[PDB]
């Protein structure tokens, strides 16, 4: 369904004008919507945690992969709606959010790479999917190359990801040299006990986790997120993280790892404290993503963590999309635009937003409280599942670090709300232009999901218990 | 109950429509036909999820 | 198994074969005679060869040391058939192997000598040449007429022998 | 009219190539002992020439059709000692 | 074994590179006459030159197309062994590549100055 | 002078327009699409009428699927 | 040992003499339509000896152009190196041959020469795509990378006859590969290396499409003339094979100098557009049809 | 249209010759393959007999060098009792 | 493997130190990929297994595609297209 | 004869060391490109020594006639219209290298007593004083080479990988076009 | 997957050991997986020959510390040109 979309897009975009980009992106938006709503019945293949191997043991298929797959389509639909649909029908918003001719094709190829990462069963398939995603994401980062701020980020991301992919390939080839194999099916309890292949898996996890940017290799991706266009940043900071973390969770190669635990604690501390030292919105959200990545990395130290990870990644994806879309909507209520690519930079520019759109500030307050973990929002429940999982395995110091990190992060989360509920006497230079109904509906749906998804907690728990056991 | 689940889903759709209207700086009763559309769509999603839940319980009970 | 590398030296072993196992004469024919007589060897000694393999897979790793006896049987059968050829059809066999050596070991360029050897063996050795796995609809490659591919140069004395035979009428 | 001066170096190249190829054919025949060369040899062919060299006593590509080999072939089998690839 | 060689070689050549790079700390401070470039004057009067995007695209796209062609070599070496299944796979491979070739033809990305 | 009539407006008119106005692309597509299509629509016909496919060639020794029989001859 | 040395010396002398004499041949052909530099340059290059790699570039490019000849056969097995990967080795040497123009453009330290080198390099790689495509198309009928193997399969029919448009495409791409019109101290090195590459491309076309050393069948002629194998018969057959191969080579050479002294020169942009808009779509069509044609009639070549 | 029709005939006649050449070469390859099939049992057994002789020779050589030392030579490095040809010869 | 690992080490440390020498950093990327391919091919030869060589050719193709993308990035970064668009629309 | 052929591999290794040092220790980008071309040649010779001449040919084809050619082409584009590249200071990043490398040395140093039972592993790793025995068998009848096996596995066992690499080559076609030309 | 295929399209060097190990794993369960330790040890030995290397090292150490002669047929090395001669 994705390969056919990619081929059809190359063919159709080849023979189309530049003005047809919005229409093509809308067409793919409804195409993916129909793919989800019409082919969703494939979840019947995974009753009682039934697992399949596809393409000569090169791919794995179970309920976990299916759910991550559907979540990636939902995120792709939201992000592509952000490109096809025009927020405001005026020339300025025309200029800021204008998709490139190849952006949708690169987006779909990156989705394909992420899915192949999630579904990988062999190191050859894993490396090929990693390279596909990496090259696609480099091209996504570089496709807006009319600024040196974006150009330096593109070049840095290319080089750092090249080093990381080389390290991943080196680890995979060391594993092959040790075992003369390219799959995890040759690893059993006896295999792990008899031979010391732990360091190979530690190196592989290191290379994979550095691609999403855990400490002490966080600064480069934070700079990249700061400097890329915000409609690009919303995508490049979610999908690769989801793919890498899902592959790491399903691989289950870091049980009670000291190195992984220490790096997770370092990631949490760096994300929490460094967020306090931020005056830019993009850097603040980058450190927020770092803290969430540390939270999810804490789940890599124990088994039977599928439910907690799935719940947390879904709620975090929804909250991430919601917060970036709130930041996008707030662009209309500022008197000047920083760059063509990043129109808002500093948190101080959101000052007094409650006097321009009080319900936008209400939605932002809901999403920020969910980030902090205020009940009964989804973020609190995800953090609670993480706490239950870590206390079931006896990680008490990890739990204390988690609680302290959340308390520290609450300060710079409430920084946003405190700035936004201030008073701005400077009235707007713009008035009464109507915001897009489709994008507003999507943002409101995300906010309502965050607010009232705790209704279906028992239903989701039962579905997990029947479809994952 | 199925009726209660449908009512809750429709109410969530109405809340989403109301929030969308208020975000756009528009009156609460702006496009009531949009309220109907949103309620119908969210009620349908709730019905699908309730059917999935019922099938899940059936599968849980059948292996006994 | 892969071939050798940049540096490799051949080391020769002069240790005697263990006395417990019996000693058997072994085939001395070079590449061309073996290529010439492979079909006859197979036709005569297929059951011994099949027993040899079946033991090789049944031993499951120790085929070299556990399947000695039928291997001795196979090499004895090969020696017997080669002795029959070397006392039976000297001329035709010499024609065939010399032509094959002169024709880069390709059976296409020596159909006349192949036919002569085949008639000799079928006439007074009670062995027939055939290629397995061929349906009756298609006709065997070695019995073709007007071939698609011609040899670069036809062998002179082989063609002379063929002409002399066809004057005799043996063919 | 046909320009012979223009075609003279072409003819020189033609004759040089012809003579070189003939000399190469003669040299290959002399090296092979009066027989044609072997081309496109696989692992099986290489093993066959190795066995033939062992049988004939190292006399090039000489072929013998004798059923019974001399006693020398019972002990002349040689294995290859590959240098360890670092 | 590769990991061991890597880990122990890191400190030695790392220190060597560290020392040889602390050397340039001060060196040729490029005090050359960089005055006409910090103002915006030109002294060429010529040597403008140009490069259409299609030229550099020909140069760059020589590489992926050459990789596409050289990927066909493994197929032609095992064409008989994988006859029909491999034939279909190669057809799909070629059609996917021709999708990109159609992209580069329709876009007219490779047409030099007209 | 010449303008594209559009493929969807008329298939055969566009085919003639491509054959007469864009020879290289038209022929490229012609030979390119002939291959798979002619294969699909002619290979069963060739198998049925012209000649059946050849028997598979051996890849290794054909191992008989049977037990070891007792043989006599060429003993020590 | 001695035989190999004599053979390689004879082949090197013959190749060098042919390359040197083709310059005179081209000059005389141009005149009718309308050497000694290596010795002086080698001492100069030795005197010069980062300057190191830049100085060693021209002669090593010439050495690569000459090594391109080590695999060219003059008969069954008649070659300096009988490589099972002769096609791949030939392709690799042809790929390496593009460095000559680039390094020669650097040699002069001149902007105009650098533009010339850039344009030449882009044209060479553009038509290297075509050459490699045609190589693989030909290999699809053989399933072997041995040059002698392909030449031997061409006994049934020359691959030119089923692929005459492919012959025309290869001829055009060969004229355009070496910047030969109308498809247009280190200088002597690069000059002889360029002409060596020209002759190598002619040889490539010869053994890919024109049948190589084959000619009319002479089995009956040898049967009439000779009654047994002899060195005279081997010499005669080698002479026949080499004469046929050399006459095909000379025909291709004459075609190259003819198009040089023929249809008017074309502009560079048109030169690349002809490869990238007209030739490559046809070659991809052939990529699709040749395996399809073999699958239709169940004629996939064996190893 | 005469040249185009002739070109189809020239290409068609070439293909017919070329297509037929491949098919017969497959048959020739089939004959060549079956020739090597029959020769394997006699060639493989000869190598197998030599392998046993060399394997025992190394075992006899090794045990005599270590005479007077408390070590086990006949004990294979592998756990199974199957025959294993010795590898990694000591440089001469 | 010695040669591949040492090439990888030297190129990795050349990358870490320069880190601002985009031409040389991208060269170091290419050489690190070469060093990994050498190790993979040596282990494939030692084990007599085809997966090592298959992954080697896959790495070759991926390295080519990566090099093409990176050189396009350098073109965009250094403005190789040139401008001379003065006195124009 | 034997003395040189026993250490051909080590000579290639030493030449590779020299070429890599010359790559990472030059100023002109041309010098680094030419030395990595030499390094690719050395890698091809090393692959030939092992018995992978086909992989050496593939390297000389791709990495040199395409990758290195494009590298030199792009650098030549930078030189005709002289645009010197600005040289930024790495002394900014030197302190982190200091800290990390001191940490790594300390990590290798506190092992101390445990090195007596770990360094020995590398000690016998360096030795490798045994020659591989090459034995012959006749279980192979088909003229199958390395490239044939590559094609077989890539077209049958891992055809999905071939299709995904087709998509990768598609990406490598689309991307340069997307970020190099200005549409309309 | 391409596992278990050699460089010539056949069965790789350690096909038998890997086959035996996977058969043992299939015939056993997770609790009884410890019984299949010798199969994995043999597979690793076929991969790297560590125990074989140690045994050869011990044999060489014993040999190099001896001065008395050896009365046993040793191994003779001959040039490639001298294969089958005499
Ligand atoms: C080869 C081997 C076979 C496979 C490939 C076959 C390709 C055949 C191409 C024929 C048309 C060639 C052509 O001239 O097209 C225009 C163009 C060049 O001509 P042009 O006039 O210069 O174009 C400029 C236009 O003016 C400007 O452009 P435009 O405005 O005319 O629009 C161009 C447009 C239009 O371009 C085309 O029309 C070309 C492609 C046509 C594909 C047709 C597929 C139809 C599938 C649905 C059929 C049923 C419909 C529903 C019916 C009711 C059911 C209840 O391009 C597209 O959007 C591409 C097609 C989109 C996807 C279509 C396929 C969907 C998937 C089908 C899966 C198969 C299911 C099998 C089920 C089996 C059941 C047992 O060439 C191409 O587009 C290249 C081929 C594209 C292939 C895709
Ligand atoms: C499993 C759980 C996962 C996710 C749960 C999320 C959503 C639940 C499912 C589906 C949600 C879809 C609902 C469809 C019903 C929504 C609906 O009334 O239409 C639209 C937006 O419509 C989407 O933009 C429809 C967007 C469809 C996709 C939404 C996905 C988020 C809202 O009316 P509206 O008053 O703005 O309507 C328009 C009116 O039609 C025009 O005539 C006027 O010119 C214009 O000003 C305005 O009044
Ligand atoms: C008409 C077809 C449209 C369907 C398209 C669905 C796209 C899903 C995309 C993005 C995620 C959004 C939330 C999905 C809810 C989880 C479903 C499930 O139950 O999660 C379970 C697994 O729970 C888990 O581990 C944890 C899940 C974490 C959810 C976190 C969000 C909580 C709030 C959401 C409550 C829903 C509000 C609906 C209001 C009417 C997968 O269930 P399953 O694999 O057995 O298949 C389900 C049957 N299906 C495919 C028809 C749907
Ligand atoms: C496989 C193909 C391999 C080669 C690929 C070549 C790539 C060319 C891509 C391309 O651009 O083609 C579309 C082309 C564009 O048209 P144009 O008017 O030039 O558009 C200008 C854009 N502003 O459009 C054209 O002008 C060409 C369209 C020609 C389509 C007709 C030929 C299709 C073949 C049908 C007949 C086949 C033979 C008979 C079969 C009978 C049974 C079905
Ligand atoms: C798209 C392609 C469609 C072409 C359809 C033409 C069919 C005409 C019928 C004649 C066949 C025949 O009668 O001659 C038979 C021939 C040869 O077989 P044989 O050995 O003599 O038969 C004996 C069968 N045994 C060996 C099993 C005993 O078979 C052919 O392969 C020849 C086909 C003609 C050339 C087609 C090439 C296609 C053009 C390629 C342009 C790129």
């Amino acid at each position: 369904m994705l390969i056919l979309a990619i081929i059809s897009l190359i063919t159709f975009v080849s023979m189309s004008k530049l003005s047809d980009n919005r229409a093509i992106i809308r067409l793919i938006n409804i195409y993916l919507i129909l793919v989800l709503v019409l082919d969703s019945f494939l979840y019947l293949l995974f009753l009682n945690n039934q697992t399949y191997t596809v393409m000569g043991e090169l791919l794995i298929f179970n309920s976990f992969t299916f759910y991550i797959d559907m979540l990636i389509y939902f995120i792709m639909i939201v992000i592509s709606s952000l490109y096809g649909y025009n927020l405001y029908n005026n020339n300025l918003y025309k200029t800021l959010f204008e998709p490139k001719k190849e952006l949708i094709i690169l987006f779909l190829i990156n989705i394909l790479g992420a899915l192949l990462i999630v579904h990988s069963n062999d190191f050859i398939t894993l490396f090929v999917a990693i390279e596909l995603q990496s090259y696609s994401i480099y091209l996504i980062t570089a496709i807006y190359n009319s600024s040196y701020k974006a150009s330096k980020a593109s070049m840095l991301y290319f080089f750092m990801g090249g080093i990381l992919s080389i390290l991943i390939a080196y680890s995979i080839n060391t594993y092959y040299s040790v075992l003369n194999s390219y799959t995890l099916h040759s690893l059993d309890s006896l295999i792990i006990n008899t031979l010391d292949l732990n360091l190979i898996l530690i190196a592989l996890s290191l290379g994979l986790l550095f691609k999403i940017g855990i400490a002490p290799l966080h600064k480069w991706l934070i700079s990249i997120y700061e400097n890329t266009p915000i409609l690009i940043t919303i995508y490049i900071s979610l999908i690769p993280k989801i793919s890498i973390l899902s592959y790491l969770v399903l691989s289950n190669i870091s049980i009670n790892s000291l190195v992984i635990s220490i790096l997770a604690i370092l990631t949490l501390l760096v994300g929490s404290v460094g967020g306090l030292l931020q005056i830019k919105i993009k850097r603040l959200l980058a450190f927020s993503g770092l803290t969430n990545a540390g939270y999810m990395m804490l789940l890599l130290l124990l088994n039977n963590n599928e439910f907690s990870y799935l719940y947390y990644i879904t709620q975090y994806s929804i909250s991430h999309l919601a917060i970036f879309m709130i930041i996008i909507f707030s662009i209309y209520y500022i008197n000047y635009i920083n760059n063509q690519y990043n129109p808002i930079i500093y948190v101080n520019q959101l000052k007094g937003l409650i006097h321009d759109n009080a319900y936008l500030v209400l939605s932002m307050a809901i999403v920020v409280f969910s980030f902090i973990g205020i009940p009964p929002l989804l973020g609190f429940f995800g953090k609670l599942n993480i706490l239950m999982s870590i206390l079931n395995n006896g990680y008490y110091f990890i739990s204390i670090v988690l609680i302290v990190a959340s308390l520290i992060s609450a300060l710079y989360y409430l920084y946003l709300l405190n700035v936004s509920i201030q008073d701005k006497n400077n009235i707007l230079i713009n008035s009464n232009e109507t915001v897009s109904s489709v994008l507003s509906y999507i943002l409101s749906s995300l906010i309502i999901l965050i607010t009232f998804g705790f209704i279906y907690n028992s239903l989701i728990i039962d579905i997990f218990n029947v479809y994952f056991n | 109950a199925l009726f209660t689940s449908l009512v809750g889903a429709s109410g969530l759709g109405f809340a989403t429509k109301f929030l969308s209207n208020k975000i756009r700086l528009k009156p609460a009763g702006y496009y009531p036909l949009g309220y109907v559309f949103s309620g119908v769509a969210w009620a349908g999603l709730g019905l699908v999820l309730h059917n999935v839940h019922q099938h899940s319980l059936e599968v849980l009970e059948k292996k006994k | 198994p892969r071939e050798a590398a940049a540096h490799w030296v051949p080391f020769e072993d002069k240790a005697n074969m263990p006395d417990n196992v019996p000693d058997v004469v072994e085939v001395g024919a070079t590449s061309a005679p073996l290529l010439s007589a492979s079909y006859f060897i197979g036709a005569k000694c297929k059951p011994y060869n099949d027993d040899f393999m079946l033991c090789r897979e049944e031993s499951q790793g120790s085929g070299a040391i556990d399947c000695l006896k039928e291997g001795r049987r196979v090499t004895r059968c090969a020696v017997s058939v080669i002795e029959d050829i070397n006392k039976s059809c000297l001329d035709e066999f010499r024609l065939h192997w010399q032509c094959l050596e002169q024709n880069n070991h390709q059976l296409s360029g020596c159909r006349k000598a192949e036919a002569l050897l085949n008639k000799c063996v079928f006439t007074k050795l009670n062995l027939e040449k055939k290629i397995p796995g061929l349906r009756p609809d298609e006709e065997p490659v070695f019995l073709k007429k007007d071939p698609w591919i011609k040899p670069a140069v036809d062998d002179f004395k082989s063609v002379r022998a063929y002409a002399e035979a066809k004057k005799n009428g043996t063919l | 009219a046909i320009p012979f001066e223009a075609l003279l170096p072409y003819g020189i190249i033609f004759g040089l190539l012809t003579a070189g190829g003939g000399a190469m054919q003669v040299l290959h025949v002399y090296r092979n002992g009066g027989v044609r060369d072997r081309f496109a040899i696989d692992q099986w062919d290489s093993q066959m020439m190795e066995r033939d060299l062992r049988l004939n006593g190292g006399q090039g590509r000489k072929q013998v059709d004798q059923a019974t080999a001399p006693e020398a072939f019972k002990h002349n089998h040689v294995w290859k000692s590959e240098r360890p690839l670092i | 074994n590769t990991f061991i060689i890597f880990i122990i070689l890191i400190p030695i050549v790392g220190f060597a590179l560290l020392a040889v790079n602390i050397l340039l700390a001060v060196y040729k401070p490029y005090n050359e006459k960089l005055g006409a470039f910090e103002c915006g004057l030109t002294s060429f009067n010529q040597t403008r030159l140009a490069f259409n995007a299609a030229f550099i695209l020909v140069a760059i796209l020589f590489l992926p197309f050459d990789l596409e062609i050289s990927t066909l070599l493994p197929y032609v070496m095992s064409i008989y062994l994988v006859s029909n299944y491999g034939f279909t796979i190669v057809l799909l491979f070629l059609l996917i590549l021709i999708i990109g070739f159609v992209y580069e033809i329709n876009t007219n990305a490779l047409k030099i100055n007209k | 002078i010449n303008a594209n009539p559009g493929f969807w407006n008329g298939p055969f008119r566009y085919l003639r327009w491509s054959a007469h106005n864009r020879p290289h692309l038209f022929f490229a597509f012609a030979i390119g699409i002939a291959g798979p299509v002619a294969a699909l629509t002619l290979t069963p016909l060739r198998r049925k009428y012209l000649y059946p496919d050849h028997s598979p060639l051996p890849q290794s020794y054909p191992l008989p699927q049977r037990a070891r029989e007792q043989l006599t001859g060429f003993d020590d | 040992m001695i035989i190999n040395i004599v053979e390689i010396l004879i082949f090197l002398v013959c190749v060098l003499f042919s390359v040197a004499y083709l310059t005179v041949a081209e000059r005389k052909t141009l005149a009718y339509m309308q050497y000694y530099g290596l010795l002086q340059a080698f001492a100069d290059a030795v005197k010069l000896l980062n300057y190191i790699i830049l100085v060693i570039s021209p002669l090593i490019t010439l050495i690569t152009a000459l090594i391109g000849w080590v695999v060219i056969p003059l008969g069954p097995g008649i070659t300096l190196g009988e490589l099972n990967l002769g096609i791949l080795f030939s392709l690799a040497i042809g790929s390496l041959g593009v460095f000559g123009s680039l390094l020669s453009g650097w040699s002069s330290n001149s902007k105009y020469s650098l533009l010339g080198s850039i344009r030449s390099t882009a044209q060479l790689i553009s038509y290297e795509l075509i050459l490699t495509s045609i190589f693989i198309i030909i290999i699809m009928f053989v399933s072997s990378l041995n040059i002698t193997t392909i030449i031997e399969t061409q006994r049934v029919v020359w691959y030119c006859i089923p692929l005459l448009p492919l012959l025309l495409i290869f001829f055009i791409a060969s004229v355009a590969e070496t910047a030969r019109p109308p498809f247009d101290s280190p200088f002597v090195f690069f000059f002889l290396a360029e002409y060596s590459n020209i002759i190598l491309i002619s040889a490539f076309n010869g053994y890919l499409l024109l049948g190589g050393y084959l000619s009319f069948n002479y089995s009956y002629l040898f049967n009439i003339l000779f009654n047994d194998y002899s060195y005279v018969s081997f010499l005669f057959e080698g002479l026949i094979n080499s004469s046929a191969y050399a006459i095909k080579l000379v025909f291709l050479m004459f075609s190259f100098i003819w198009v040089r002294a023929a249809f008017p020169r074309f502009t560079y942009d048109n030169l690349i557009n002809f490869c990238w808009i007209i030739l490559l779509p046809l070659l991809f069509g052939i990529f699709l049809i040749i395996p399809s044609t073999l699958y239709i009639f169940d004629s996939f070549p064996t190893l | 249209l005469v040249y185009l029709a002739a070109l189809c005939g020239i290409c068609g006649y070439g293909f017919y010759r070329a297509l037929g050449g491949i098919q017969e070469r497959r048959e020739l390859k089939r004959e060549k393959l079956w020739a090597r099939i029959y020769l394997m049992p006699l060639l493989q057994a000869e190598e197998d007999r030599q392998t046993v002789r060399r394997s025992i020779a190394q075992l006899e050589r090794e045990k005599e060098i270590m005479k007077g030392t408390g070590f086990d030579v006949d004990k294979s490095v592998y756990n199974d009792g199957k025959f294993h040809a010795p590898a990694l010869m000591i440089p001469p | 493997m010695f040669i591949g690992t040492i090439i990888l080490v030297l190129s990795f440390l050349g990358f870490v130190f320069n880190r601002r020498n985009i031409i040389l950093a991208f060269i170091c990327l290419e050489t690190m990929l070469l060093g990994i391919n050498l190790i993979l091919l040596r282990n494939s030869v030692l084990f007599d297994d085809i997966s090592g060589s298959l992954f080697a050719i896959v790495i070759i193709i991926l390295a080519g595609v990566e090099s093409a993308i990176g050189l396009s990035l350098l073109v965009s970064y250094y403005r190789l297209r040139g401008v001379i668009n003065s006195y124009g629309i | 004869m034997m003395y040189l052929t026993y250490y051909f591999i080590e000579i290639t290794i030493f030449l590779a060391i020299l070429c890599t040092i010359f790559i990472i220790s030059a100023k002109n980008p041309m010098v680094s490109i030419l030395y990595m071309i030499a390094l690719f040649v050395i890698a091809a010779m090393y692959l030939y020594l092992i018995g992978l001449g086909i992989f050496s040919l593939l390297y000389i084809m791709i990495y040199i006639g395409a990758i290195a050619v494009l590298f030199l082409f792009i650098i030549t584009l930078l030189d005709i219209n002289s645009t010197e590249l600005s040289v930024k200071s790495n002394i900014r990043d030197l302190p982190l290298v200091l800290i990390s490398l001191i940490v790594l040395t300390i990590s290798g140093l506190m092992i101390y007593s445990n090195d007596s039972i770990l360094i020995n592993k590398l000690l016998e790793a360096f030795g490798n004083d045994y020659n591989t025995i090459i034995t012959q068998d006749w279980f192979n009848i088909e003229n199958t080479t390395l490239l044939t096996t590559i094609g077989n596995v890539l077209l049958t066992n891992n055809a999905f990988i071939l299709l995904v690499l087709a998509i990768v080559l598609l990406l490598g076609i689309i991307g340069p076009i997307s970020i190099t030309m200005k549409h309309k | 997957t391409a596992a278990g295929i050699s460089l010539t399209g056949g069965r790789n060097r350690c096909f038998s050991e890997w086959q035996s190990f996977m058969h043992c794993t299939a015939k056993t369960d997770a609790k009884s997986r410890a019984q299949c330790l010798p199969n994995f040890e043999d597979y690793m030995e076929c991969l790297h020959h560590t125990k074989e290397k140690a045994r050869l090292r011990e044999i060489e150490s014993v040999l190099k510390q001896k001065k008395e002669g050896l009365e046993a047929p040793p191994v003779k090395v001959i040039p490639v040109k001298a294969i089958g001669l005499v």
